[PDB]
């Protein structure tokens, strides 16, 4: 019963009466501090009151869609998982440091631990210590993806070949012993990089949503 | 290098030490039923409270600057700050 | 290249880079099911010996995951679970200084 909902908060000044970008990991299973008394000290910058009610509900929206680990709920506890692999890309920036990176990671493996990874990249990149929750939102909430969408197509999270076509076509192809070391192709782009970066630039970014 | 001012009601803390009374307010991380939340996550989350607020008394330290920094969720991060307040051992001379 | 002075603890004189040993099963028990065909024998001692090969060939050097899991295709945490178990038995990075 892990149930770390991974928040995504985003509200522009044009479609929305304020500007807010926001992520943060909510346990589902703590129900004992408030959504409201969160989101009102998260904002102490001010309708106030109309603003937080939407927040909520886009908190709340999320908590009840939310599709825990399939794994750790339809019982099947196989040792090392069912070898389905997914592309997880970063792109991140805290300050002026900017992280691109990408690779494989497990998504019916329940013993791959985000925390314990992206504590050991903040380590050997020696990244600012503000990566560590950035990098382990990034995993469970890409992860999350595939595994709502499996739900919503049905799958039954045992084994079994991936039915639908697009998504079976995202998942990274079986590692033959000849496929082990990477061709010169993937290696460039399966490696991170940390790019210093200016307000200016950060504006160019920000503007390609 | 900055000198530190808790209230006298507070000289029960220490960095390295935890107390019953800090078992008893927040009971989630010695249950031991639940693996993220033991005795050590407690005293780096809470250390990183008490220090970083440390390095910078008139300033007040929030629970987005400590759950950007620290892995835990948001709700125990919110908790835990709200304890170390009640007890001026964050934020106490902003 | 001149090489330099292999060196591990003692206890771990029974790995051998062309088998896999009893330890090894047990420790990393996710490469032996006979279920994944990504994470067999064959493969394991490939990601195996390219870690051990790479930490070797500069052992005053911390070997990383990002390294390793730059060069081969597999489950980044598949990478960090195989990097701390040679790391426990100071296979790698042991001498890193």
């Amino acid at each position: 019963s892990e149930q770390l909902v991974p928040i995504r908060l985003e509200f522009d000044q044009d479609r929305d009466r304020f500007f807010l970008r926001d992520t943060l990991l909510w346990n589902k299973n703590d129900k004992l501090i408030k959504i409201e008394d969160f989101v009102d000290d998260m904002l102490r910058d001010y309708t106030r009151e109309q603003h937080i009610d939407t927040i909520c509900q886009s908190i709340q929206e999320q908590i009840q869609e939310f599709q825990g680990n399939p794994y750790i709920e339809l019982n099947q506890d196989r040792l090392g998982g069912d070898d389905l692999r997914i592309r997880i890309k970063l792109d991140i920036v805290v300050g002026q440091n900017q992280l691109i990176d990408q690779f494989e990671w497990d998504i019916s493996n329940s013993d791959n631990c985000p925390e314990e990874f992206a504590e050991s990249m903040c380590q050997e990149l020696e990244l600012p210590g503000e990566f560590v929750t950035a990098i382990a939102h990034s995993i469970r909430e890409q992860v999350h993806m595939y595994h709502k969408s499996l739900a919503l197509l049905g799958y039954n999270f045992d084994g079994s070949a991936i039915e639908d076509d697009d998504i079976r076509s995202r998942m990274l192809p079986t590692i033959t012993l000849d496929d082990v070391y990477r061709p010169a192709a993937e290696s460039k782009i399966f490696t991170p990089n940390l790019l210093q970066i200016s307000a200016a630039e950060l504006e160019r970014l920000d503007k390609d949503k | 290098a900055h000198e530190i001012v808790i209230p006298s009601y507070s000289k029960w803390f220490n960095l390295e030490k935890i107390h019953s009374i800090e078992v008893q307010s927040l009971p989630e991380f010695f249950t031991n039923r639940i693996p993220s939340k033991t005795p050590e996550v407690y005293m780096r989350y809470r250390n990183f409270m008490v220090n970083s607020y440390r390095l910078n008394p008139n300033e007040y330290f929030s629970v987005t600057t400590a759950r950007r920094n620290v892995s835990g969720d948001a709700a125990a991060l919110f908790r835990l700050h709200k304890f170390l307040t009640k007890w001026g051992l964050i934020n106490y001379q902003v």
